[PDB]
């Protein structure tokens, strides 16, 4: 799951 | 309206509805502005779109909330990927409550568009779903469902007692036990006409749950068979 990893680390 | 201090806290998260319908909006008709007569998003194609987008505007929320950043990323995934579904479908519901007209279907666009219209372009699942939801809408109306309740029950649905494999599982059943107690304290307080009112509130988030579990595995069989258009965010919350 990359996609919300990356939200929830921008 | 005497309102618990946690329930303000709660409030403090809410998006700007008017800024996030308009934005939503305009991504929707950039979409179809950008592509000719052929190949035109088709009706579950643009809902796909709009779902897509309402859910970047959950995790912008959640991410918001004070309880939810105290978490690590993979504590936040493991919620969100849990009720992701669920809290699509209350705030499909909670926007029937408060801008909804019997008959009618109020879209996060701020579009009113006729149910039997969108009734009619939809298969027997989701016709079942939508008219499940629907009954909840009523029954919501009803019992005089407010913002106040509403932020309480997506506390609710986000921090969830079902979630395993949580490194700080206190903290969240400790949210759980708090909105909890504010909710009841809440609706006791100010629908006092409404007896066990707070206890049909609760009743009701198990069907919201049933239903959008039944829409999320929907839409992940309808994306393996290529059915569903693609939006980054939903395909990548269905492929996990
Ligand atoms: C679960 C979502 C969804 C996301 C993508 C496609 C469809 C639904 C939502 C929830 C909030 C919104 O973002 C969505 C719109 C709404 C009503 C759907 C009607 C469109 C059906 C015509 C196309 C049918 C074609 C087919 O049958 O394949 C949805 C909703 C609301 C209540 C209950 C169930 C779904």
């Amino acid at each position: 799951n990359a996609l919300l990893r990356y939200l929830l680390d921008k | 309206a005497s309102i618990p201090h946690l329930i303000l806290e709660l409030l403090k998260c809410e998006p700007d509805e008017p800024q996030v319908q308009a934005k939503i909006m305009a991504y929707l008709q950039q979409e179809q502005a950008n592509r000719s007569k052929h190949e035109k998003l088709s009706t579950f194609g643009l809902m796909c779109k709009m779902a897509d987008q309402t859910l970047f505007s959950i995790v912008e929320w959640a991410r918001s909330s004070i309880f939810f950043r105290e978490l690590k990323v993979d504590d936040q995934m493991k919620l969100l990927q849990n009720c992701w579904s669920e809290l699509l479908i209350l705030d499909h519901i909670y926007r029937q409550v408060v801008h909804g007209k019997e008959g009618s279907i109020f879209l996060v666009t701020g579009q009113q568009v006729d149910y039997s219209i969108i009734a009619s372009q939809a298969g027997a699942t989701l016709n079942n779903l939508m008219s499940h939801a629907q009954e909840l809408v009523a029954k919501l109306r009803s019992l005089q469902f407010d913002q106040r309740e509403f932020v309480c029950l997506k506390f609710l649905v986000l921090f969830s007692l079902d979630v395993k494999n949580l490194e700080n599982f206190q903290l969240v059943e400790g949210v759980q036990e708090q909105v909890n107690a504010a909710l009841l304290d809440y609706t006791m307080c100010n629908y006092p006409q409404q007896t066990e009112k707070f206890g049909q509130l609760l009743l009701r988030l198990p069907e919201i749950r049933a239903i959008s579990m039944q829409a999320e595995e929907y839409l992940y069989y309808k994306h393996l068979n290529g059915d569903v258009p693609y939006n980054n965010l939903l395909i990548e919350m269905l492929h996990a």
